[PDB]
């Protein structure tokens, strides 16, 4: 009744390699697209819901999720693995700084939380790499909006636009072409949903694509009134008739 | 391969090839058996007398736990004694908060969730016993059998070790002859039997019989063990029926 | 604080008063102190509020725990539950909790756990510092195997004379039932048992 | 029991030498380049980005060059995440430094903290090495401007000029080839990008390729001032330099 | 084989093999005797010397002033199950002002020796030991195997070539169980008992290690020319 | 113990420390020694609680040491007297705490300047051009006040002290038995055999 | 401090008083007293302050962490037993003693709960050293079945009692109305009958008056280039 | 290959020790069945009495975790008695802490979160079943939520475990095809079950009797089982229509 | 005895036109004895300021401490932190020592570098933030820095006629208490420049 793993189950192999780091990032690319694109008045995330069953009711299955009112990820790979980073995320954010500073974390820092969690994973004992890649959108007062992937080695980068999972080699090309600087968030949700067209087979509507944006404040989903100050998330899911509206002028 | 050399590893098959290796020393063990009767039940079990210097009565194979549960088990017997060290802690820590002796469901899962802990580590060895155990609660008689995995159900009659497959036999023609049920009694002589007739499996050595019971009019709900005129009558009938 | 448990024929009644004070101040004058640890296990509360909701919030989790395993408890098991805790606490804790319960083999019966957390047993119970002025009344008016409808009589006009002498006592006389037939809330306002 | 998936990252081979030691630093050999020269009027630091996309967010980007405090900064070469978490130690240390002794931590105070972590993981917890290795540049009163090296065995070295990562046999003999004692911080600006260039597996050095650093002690009044080049700045100095 | 690496690892035929290799140890080990009577209780040990310079070392452990016990096998084992022992004798008496019941102290040697069985890490006893004692019900003997079973007995012998032994008091049962009230022909009786397990060296003055205990008598070792009168 | 005085002039800190340990009814000795040397160019007096004074004084010394051969290198009087202000702040909120209060006399090679740190048994650290300990400042400080000027010679220094150590022998009830005077300046540590 | 909690026909409206003492001294004049929870889950604050403001936001804290997990709204009764379990533990030492109202999926409530770990259900409830004043004024003008109207109104005359016979509280009338089917809506500084008078003189200095000894620009900003 | 024996990576990036779990799952070679009422959510599984000396009473893999919930488990007894004891302990450890009844979907998010746990740490093993809990949540309604050793879970409006699952599973899907809405449009619980046991015979192709048989059925505050007796009414009032 | 006087001393802090300004006395005492009369209560961290009254061991601490966090905080967000965060690092720092408390009555001031708004805030020992618009106080002679104040002050003041009212409520509130004096200081603070000013005072 022991735990008797207090060593790395992660090793450098004799060409530098860290083999469950490698192995990780495989089951990541067999894993379902997911993709984010920054404009210049917000972020816009989007995955496909691939549903097991159609027994199964998939909006019970939250690929895309909020970490604060301002930040949100979705994720390619293992998702039990994602809906646990998305728990500690989210308790991170008020341990480690909402408890301290009385605000919300900005992405970045709330990214190095989760992306140390991940690196921890990869080198403490008895345990193997989370097997997921997250992206990670989000807004904050001086930084603007912003958004970050995180790797299962615990690496992050920030991105103006990319595509994690499946069919991510065809994906960022795609981004490539049609971003600019000047994109509003309305022209990068309509971008968004024609790069995920490519990399679905079946069905694709808004009860089989999941999307939500960091954009404008929304004191309508506040809950309540009397507080200047605060003016609601910035984080919004869109509906699934909201994604079929746009769909029509796709 | 490799899949058997550590427990709690599942083979391709889903199987945990450890636990069925403890199941091995189960079925190398000495006949024991357990048969429930109208108002309790009573327990069995087959000891091989090695040599002629073991001195009789003495070397008593079935345990007691609280007062109202008998335990007996077949294969490694020490793994057995452990088991129950264990399940008399179980049953004090549970009189303790909640008044009331341990019911027999009760106790048979706190004995199932410690076997089952043993299969969930590569630090522990599964338990090397296959145990028959049961007792009087307030809602009557019960009798369990519990495996090396942590399996358990209640049974009617219950039978393990070497002679198990002879024993389960007999057991099965009085569940078939008996459906309104058997006396306290009666199964206790009918024990004395199923042992006999189960030792043609251990032939070579002879073997000394020894009985327990829990019956709600013959015991007032208390494990005892069968002693002096009750025991020789018992394996009087048992050595009468295979002549 | 006036509360009291009474077997009878059919099973037992819980009874309270409804004040709650600090000091001369009556902090709440409408007061539960009735308290529900399972479906026909209930228990009377005096002593630190803090204390005794603690307690029974404790058994409550406890006894919703045993009924996932092992079924429904006994009254006899709520009462040690309870016991376990005032008497391994007793260095911190102020309750005096009389636990009352139906069972169906059983019928009705009465624990009573004082400020030391031993258990008594007992046909009736009284307890709180109201109960001092109705030892004499209950003991000459008690008898067993009561109808319901004299038992509530009996904790009617108990209550109401423990509430007529403690200050520490007053407003409305909560009653709980419990029976075959299942549970019964019943109150009584000041006008009702002031006068009789 | 659990001693058969045990690799045991703490032991020596036959040779006596750290396996996992060894392995770690096969690792950085594939990592970008980072260089560190020092100069009499201050430091550089110059390191190439390893991935180039045209959609990585460059302004907002860092993998290479952190900031320790306002003396020290470091270069790093491997596991980024790995170093993020020694970066993170040597920040609270130097601060737990500056509340006990009200004075700036020393460089090499900070070093040799750093570099027996790594140690530690070399000789005991079972647990894999650090993929990392770091250049040091940074200022104190006593010793002005130093460079040091430190590597996932602990082993810290100090440096007049030095490279790190990929191919630093090749970039060790350019530095050893053109650096002089007496040069200043414009000419190591431009032996340090000069020496990328010449080693780099790409095709051409641009700017949205490069984290470039300098410590100066060419602040106002005689202060040391740490400058992280912009985007921007480091094609300006790309274009002075004469490389694009 | 591929199953003897640790002691948490049945084999497919369902055995132990680090517990068969710690009850091998005991084969190794020098022969010792025990038996007993309704009043008395033996044991006998022929003690090993390392050479002719060495001393003999000694096989026989007193626990309490009732009960006491002779080992085979590691030495170094048996000290740490006769101080566990010891520190049970010592409990009974201190918290019950009670002599432990030497059918009590079998079952706690058991449930030690099992512990090391069933987990990781820890190796099983290298040990037999022979527990004689007088309790509340009379004289008796038990045998302690390192796997954990413990055997309530009449005659054993332990240790290399004890069979003989073993086979002598199995005829001569019915003889020394009655030699009640004289504690040296039991001795006789055992002493006789090892004799059959002996090849080449035969019982010296330092070599034989004889315990007592009984009736009114506290448990004694004999060495040296103390037992010259049984030689 | 009772009296410690300090006084930092142009080029030197001198501290001066009373000789008397008394335990209750009796003088047991009469030429104690209050100071150690934590480094060459760095001397600490004290006084308070009997035991705690020298095991504290003690701890220091031995810290600042093992700085010294760590780095090869004498920490300056600022960074000295900021760490034994830490061990004293970390010292008031432990179980038993170190009552102890002392002063910090060194000279700081690098700016060539002397330096004073007055720190009591809280962590109350000050810088001064005079200070004292206990009821010593009572006496001694308006001699201090209106004497003292910041370009005094050593022997002006000990001139003025004198004076101070003349008023607490007139004034105070006890009996300290004189003081031992030690002298911090560029050339180290010395102390002054006859006062 | 003079905190109230009143239920009506759809909902529930907590009050308070905005006076912060240090003794007899008054700190601050307009203080928030009413803290929020969760969107639609307030309470009301009485005891020390700073324990108020820190069971308050760590408790709404575990619930909003709570809310996420669950993909549920937040209960009142949930704030409840995670404040009175808190408390309880610190046996009073945490001096919070708080009127805890909100609404949710499964209606409205009203609880107070003090610093040792009691709690209470109640349609009218007050606290603080003005809780008798209010109590007072809630004794003789509530009734069963008050429109939202009636139960502001009521509120704010329960901490005016307090205001005016409480030396204890003061200044303004902060309120928050919790209606079913709706956001909360938090009125802060709902009544203003104490604004100051003005005074007799200005107290503005001619320049110049007060004698400095040295002037000197501080360095704020960071270690600059070149 | 030892990548087969723990749960890390193996190089295709699988975790063969959950896929082996997933496999231990049919070893009783049971089959599961769920499916929501209006009201209430049914829960059926197949009774194997194998054995003559069992108590039949005694078998069971429908467990009472709450008042509100229960719980059917695909997998042996031992691990689905573990899962049990920790479901029954986590809903009642809840219902102290946070002062309401643990949501169906709450425990199963829980328990995955759990089982997710055993496939990420390395001493120990996943456990090798499938549990399908089952209430009328105060909130959502009726409610169905299955957890697996991967520790993934999901939603259903009607499920299907076991060995011929997909059998079920389609027969299930060809009928909401039809009906058009997320449930069984019937009042009484006693029709809804009927509903689960007539599709269960027909994807299955066996006839069942009282004693081949299990069933669980959650309304309003409270679930419970059906005894041999109450099937028996259930398999009545299908063969006369 | 009691740890909050046994030094002595004395804050204020004031809001005026799209400035703030912050004073402290010099004094630093062992009850009635002056020890140092250049004890400065004022620090700041960028362009963040406190002022901390009380145990002088705690007001030396509390500065080291904030500048370890305020130095993690710059380098970690790559800004310097602002007054609305800085006084919830205060306040969450004191509450985390509850039940062994430092003894002190911090003092935040500054300008919000994003949005111009002046700022200010005090606190007790344990944590509890008073944001006041106008004025806040703190140490031994709070109560007449409180009758000065509320008598001085009036809002929206210019940076210069804001130095007057500031000043005269410092002085004529230290020359009332026996534990404040010895000197003062005035920081005058304004979005990108500060001026500090040493005042003319009594010295008993
Ligand atoms: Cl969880
Ligand atoms: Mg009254
Ligand atoms: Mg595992
Ligand atoms: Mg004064
Ligand atoms: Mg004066």
């Amino acid at each position: 009744m022991t735990d008797r793993y207090s060593f790395s189950l992660t090793t450098f192999s004799p060409s530098g390699k860290l083999g469950q780091i490698d192995y990780a990032l495989t089951a990541v690319k067999q894993g379902v697209t997911s993709l984010g694109i920054k404009a210049t008045n917000g972020v816009v995330i989007a995955t496909e819901k691939k549903s097991s069953s159609p027994l199964a009711m998939s909006e019970t299955l939250s690929k895309v999720s909020l970490l604060t009112p301002d930040i949100g990820a979705v994720y390619s790979g293992m998702g039990p693995d994602y809906r646990v980073l998305v728990d500690k995320s989210r308790k991170v954010a008020h341990t480690s700084y909402k408890r301290i500073y009385g605000e919300y974390p900005p992405t970045k820092l709330l990214v190095s939380e989760v992306a140390k969690i991940m690196q921890e994973a990869t080198q403490s004992g008895g345990v193997r790499p989370f097997g997921v890649s997250l992206l990670i959108a989000g807004h904050d007062e001086f930084n603007g909006f912003s958004l970050y992937q995180v790797d299962p080695s615990g690496s992050y980068f920030p991105w103006k636009a990319t595509a994690i999972g499946k069919g991510s080699v065809a994906a960022k090309t795609f981004l490539e072409k049609r971003w600019n600087d000047e994109l509003e968030l309305e022209d990068a949700i309509h971008i968004a949903l024609l790069t995920l067209k490519e990399s679905v087979e079946g069905e694709f509507n808004g009860d089989t694509i999941e999307l939500a944006i960091i954009g404008d404040e929304n004191p309508d989903l506040l809950g309540y009134t009397g507080i200047p100050t605060d003016k609601g998330p910035r984080f919004r899911k869109l509906t699934s008739q909201e994604i079929n509206d746009r769909l029509e002028a796709l | 391969t490799g899949y058997d050399l550590s427990n709690s590893v599942f083979s391709p098959d889903g199987r945990n090839f450890q636990v069925e290796y403890a199941v091995k020393a189960v079925e190398n063990g000495t006949t024991s058996i357990g048969i429930k009767c109208n108002d309790g039940v009573v327990f069995a079990v087959e000891k091989l007398i090695t040599s002629k210097l073991l001195v009789p009565q003495k070397n008593v194979k079935i345990q007691v736990v609280d007062r109202h549960i008998g335990c007996v088990y077949s294969g490694l017997i020490p793994d057995g004694r452990h088991l129950v060290n264990r399940g008399r802690e179980e049953a004090a820590s549970f009189k303790k908060l909640y008044k009331t002796p341990i019911p027999i469901p009760a106790f048979a899962d706190r004995l199932g969730q410690y076997v089952q802990a043993h299969t969930l580590y590569n630090s522990v060895r599964p338990f090397g016993v296959s145990t028959i155990f049961g007792g009087v609660d307030k809602n009557g008689a019960h009798l369990y059998m519990l495996e090396p995995s942590g399996s358990y159900w209640g049974y009617k009659g219950a039978a393990t070790g070497k002679g198990r497959q002879s024993a389960k036999a007999e057991l099965e023609k009085l569940v078939d002859h008996h459906p309104e049920g058997l006396s306290a009694r009666e199964a206790v002589k009918q024990a004395a039997k199923i042992i006999y007739l189960a030792h043609e499996d251990n032939k070579e050595k002879d073997f000394e019989l020894e009985i327990s019971w829990c019956s709600l009019s013959e015991t007032n709900g208390l494990h005892k063990f069968v002693k002096g005129d009750l025991l020789q009558e018992a394996i009087d009938f048992a050595q009468k029926e295979i002549n | 604080t006036s509360i009291m448990a009474v077997t009878f024929k059919d099973g037992v009644i819980l009874g309270a008063d409804s004040r709650t004070t600090t000091g001369a101040y009556i902090a709440n004058r409408v007061t539960d102190k009735l308290t529900r640890v399972h479906d026909k296990i209930w228990c009377c509360r005096s002593g630190s509020a803090a204390d005794t909701q603690a307690i029974a919030d404790i058994v409550q989790y406890h006894l919703e725990l045993y009924t996932s395993q092992y079924g429904t408890p006994s009254t006899e098991t709520a009462a040690s539950v309870f016991k376990e805790l005032c008497y391994e606490n007793k260095d911190n804790l102020t309750a005096g909790i009389i636990v009352a319960g139906y069972d169906d083999k059983n019928k009705g019966e009465v624990y009573t756990i004082p400020l030391g957390g031993s258990v008594h047993k007992l046909p009736y119970a009284i307890a709180g510092s109201g109960s001092t002025f109705i030892y004499g009344y209950c003991d000459k008016n008690f008898r067993e195997n009561m109808s319901k409808e004299e038992t509530v009589d009996f904790i009617k006009h108990s209550l109401s004379q423990a509430i007529k002498w403690d200050g520490s006592s007053g407003g409305v006389i909560r009653m709980v039932v419990l029976t075959a037939a299942g549970v019964e809330r019943l109150i009584f306002y000041p006008d009702e048992y002031e006068q009789l | 029991g659990s001693r058969r998936y045990d690799s045991r990252t703490t032991i020596f081979s036959p040779e006596g030498r750290l396996y996992q030691v060894e392995y770690a630093l096969e690792s950085i050999s594939h990592a970008g380049t980072a260089i560190g020269i020092m100069a009499s009027d201050g430091i550089v630091l110059a390191a190439e980005r390893k991935v180039t996309s045209t959609l990585l967010e460059q302004d907002t980007s860092t993998e290479k060059l952190y900031k320790l405090n306002d003396k020290i900064a470091v270069a790093v070469a491997g596991l980024t995440a790995d170093a993020e978490i020694l970066i993170n130690t040597a920040r609270i240390h130097a601060q737990n430094y500056l509340k006990t002794y009200n004075e700036d931590i020393p460089v090499e105070i900070l070093v040799r903290r750093l570099s027996d972590i790594k140690q530690g993981y070399t000789q005991h917890g079972g647990l894999r090495p650090f993929g990392v290795s770091f250049i040091y540049a940074g200022y104190d009163d006593r010793y002005g401007y130093q460079l040091y090296t430190s590597n996932p065995s602990g082993n810290y070295t100090g440096w007049k000029a030095i490279s790190v990562g990929a191919n630093t046999s090749a970039a060790q003999t350019l530095l050893q080839m053109d650096y002089k004692d007496d040069m200043k911080v414009d000419d190591a600006i431009e032996l340090a990008l000069k020496t990328l260039s010449k080693t780099t597996d790409s095709s051409a050095l641009t700017y949205d390729r490069l984290e470039f650093a300098t410590i100066r002690k060419g602040a106002n009044d005689g202060e040391v001032y740490q400058k992280i080049f912009k985007p921007q700045e480091i094609k300006d100095i790309l274009v002075k330099t004469g490389i694009t | 084989n591929n199953y003897d690496g640790d002691t948490v690892t049945f084999s497919p035929t369902g055995r132990l093999f680090q517990v068969e290799y710690a009850l091998e140890a005991i084969k190794q080990g020098s022969v010792t005797v025990g038996l007993r009577s309704n009043t008395h209780a033996v044991l006998v040990a022929l003690k090993r010397n390392a050479d002719e310079l060495s001393s003999y070392q000694k096989k026989i452990i007193k626990c309490d002033e009732h009960m006491g016990l002779s080992l085979a096998g590691l030495a170094p084992d048996a000290r740490v199950l006769s101080n566990y022992l010891r520190q049970q004798c010592n409990y009974s008496s201190l918290v019950f002002n009670r002599k432990l019941a030497v059918e009590r102290a079998g079952h706690l040697l058991c449930d030690k020796a099992q512990k090391n069985t069933q987990s990781y890490g820890g190796r099983p006893y290298g040990v037999g030991l022979l527990i004689i004692g007088y309790d509340k019900s009379g004289a008796h003997l038990l045998e302690f195997q390192p796997s954990g079973n413990v055997t309530e007995l009449y005659g054993t012998a332990i240790g290399a070539r004890s069979q003989g032994a073993k086979t002598y008091l199995e005829r001569t049962l019915d003889t020394f169980i009655k030699i009640d009230g004289n504690p040296d022909e039991l001795i006789k009786a055992g002493v006789e008992a090892i004799s059959q397990s002996l090849r080449d060296e035969s019982l010296t003055v330092d070599n034989l290690s004889i315990a007592i205990v009984g009736k009114d008598t506290p448990f004694t070792i004999y060495d040296g020319e103390a037992v010259a009168k049984y030689i | 113990m009772d009296i410690i005085l300090g006084i930092r002039v142009q080029d030197s800190v001198i501290l001066a420390s009373s000789k008397a340990v008394t335990r209750g009814i009796s003088v047991l000795k009469d030429s104690d020694d209050k100071t150690r040397q934590l480094s060459p160019h760095t001397l600490m007096s004290f006084a308070g609680e009997a035991g705690d004074t020298v095991q504290f004084a003690e701890y220091i010394q031995a810290n600042i040491q093992l700085y010294s051969i760590r780095e090869d290198y004498e920490l300056s009087p600022q960074a000295v007297s900021s760490f034994v202000r830490q061990e004293l702040a970390k010292s008031i909120r432990s179980r038993r705490p170190y009552q102890v209060n002392v002063l910090i006399g060194g000279y700081d090679k690098k700016k060539n300047k002397p330096e004073l740190y007055q720190i009591d048994y809280l962590g109350t650290k000050v810088e001064l051009p005079y200070g004292a300990h206990g009821y010593s400042g009572f006496y001694t400080f308006s001699l201090l006040d209106h004497h003292y000027r910041p370009d005094m010679t050593t022997e002006e220094g000990l001139d003025l002290l004198k004076l101070c150590v003349q008023e607490l022998e007139k004034r105070m009830p006890m009996d300290f038995k004189g003081v031992i005077v030690k002298i911090v300046d560029k050339d180290g540590i010395r102390q002054v055999d006859d006062f | 401090t003079t905190i109230v909690g009143v239920k009506f026909n759809n909902g529930v409206v907590i009050a308070a008083d905005t006076r912060s003492t240090q003794g007899p001294i008054v700190a601050d004049k307009n203080c928030a007293k009413l803290h929020r929870i969760s969107p639609k889950i307030w309470c009301a604050a009485a005891g020390t302050a700073a324990d108020t403001e820190a069971v308050t936001q760590l408790i709404g804290s575990n619930i909003e962490l709570h809310s996420l997990y669950t993909s549920r709204e937040p209960r009142v009764v949930s704030a409840l037993q995670m404040l009175k379990q808190h408390l309880f533990k610190y046996q009073g030492h945490i001096g919070a003693y708080l009127i805890v109202a909100g609404v949710d999926p499964t209606g409205s409530h009203l609880f107070s709960i003090h610093a040792h770990g009691s709690t209470d259900v109640g349609y009218y409830l007050s606290l603080g050293s003005g809780s008798l004043a209010a109590m007072a004024v809630l004794e003789s003008h509530w009734k069963q079945d008050l429109t939202k109207e009636e139960a502001i109104k009521l509120a704010s005359d329960a901490i005016q009692a307090g205001i005016w016979n409480d030396l204890g509280s003061g200044s303004n009338v902060d309120v928050c109305v919790m209606e079913i089917g709706k956001d909360a809506e938090y009125l802060r500084n709902y009544l203003t009958p104490n604004v100051r008078e003005e005074k007799q003189k200005s107290y503005k200095f001619p320049r110049g008056t007060t004698a400095v000894l040295k002037e000197s620009i501080v360095n704020i900003c960071d270690i600059q280039e070149e | 290959g030892y990548d087969r024996h723990i749960t890390i990576f193996s190089p295709e990036g699988r975790l063969y020790q959950v896929e082996y779990a997933f496999k231990a799952t049919n070893q009783t070679n049971i089959n599961s069945l769920a499916v929501r009422g209006k009201d209430c959510t049914v829960v059926i599984s197949q009774k194997k009495v194998p054995d003559k000396l069992l108590d039949p009473t005694t078998v069971s893999y429908i467990f009472c975790i709450s008042r509100t919930i229960g719980m059917v488990v695909n997998g042996p007894i031992p691990d689905a008695r573990n899962a049990a004891l920790r479901a029954k302990a986590e809903a009642a450890e809840f219902r102290y802490k946070y002062g309401y009844d643990m949501p169906c979907d709450v425990l199963a998010k829980r328990m995955a979160n759990l089982s997710q746990i055993y496939t990420q740490r390395a001493y120990m093993r996943p456990l090798g079943v499938i549990l399908t809990f089952v209430s009328v949540d105060e909130e959502l309604g009726p409610s169905i939520y299955k957890t697996d050793p991967a520790g993934y879970y999901v939603g259903y409006k009607a499920t299907a475990t076991g060995p011929k699952q997909q059998e079920i599973t389609t027969n299930l899907e060809n009928h909401f095809k039809k009906s058009k809405i997320d449930h069984i449009n019937e009042e009484s619980w006693e029709k809804v079950v009927e509903f689960a046991i007539t599709h269960m015979i027909d994807a299955l192709g066996t006839e069942f009797s009282k004693n081949d048989l299990e069933v669980g059925v959650a309304t309003k505050d409270k679930f419970f089982t059906l005894s041999a007796e109450n099937i028996e009414e259930r398999l009545v009032a299908i063969a006369e229509q | 005895s009691d740890p909050s006087s046994i030094n002595g001393g004395i804050v204020v802090a004031m809001t005026g036109k799209d400035c703030v300004a912050i004073a402290c006395d010099l004094r630093l005492g062992s009850q009635s004895l002056g020890v140092s009369n250049k004890f400065e209560k004022i620090f700041h961290y960028g362009h963040v300021f406190l002022g901390i009254t009380g145990l002088a061991t705690d007001v030396t601490t509390l500065n080291e401490m904030f500048r370890y966090k305020t130095n993690l905080y710059k380098l970690k967000e790559e800004r310097a932190i602002e007054p609305e965060t800085f006084t919830q690092l205060v306040s969450s720092s004191l509450y985390e020592r509850r039940f062994g408390p430092y003894f002190v009555g911090p003092v935040v001031a500054g300008i919000n570098s994003k949005s111009g708004k002046p700022f200010i805030a005090g606190f007790d020992l344990i944590g509890c933030i008073d944001e006041a618009k106008d004025f806040i106080v703190s140490g031994t002679a709070s109560d007449q820095l409180f009758g000065m104040c509320e008598s001085l002050y009036e809002p929206n003041l210019e940076p210069e006629d804001l130095f007057e009212t500031i000043s005269q409520a410092l002085l004529n509130a230290a020359d009332r208490d026996a534990l404040s004096g010895w000197g003062a200081v005035v920081y005058i603070i304004k979005k990108d420049e500060v001026v500090k000013r040493y005042l003319k005072m009594r010295q008993d």
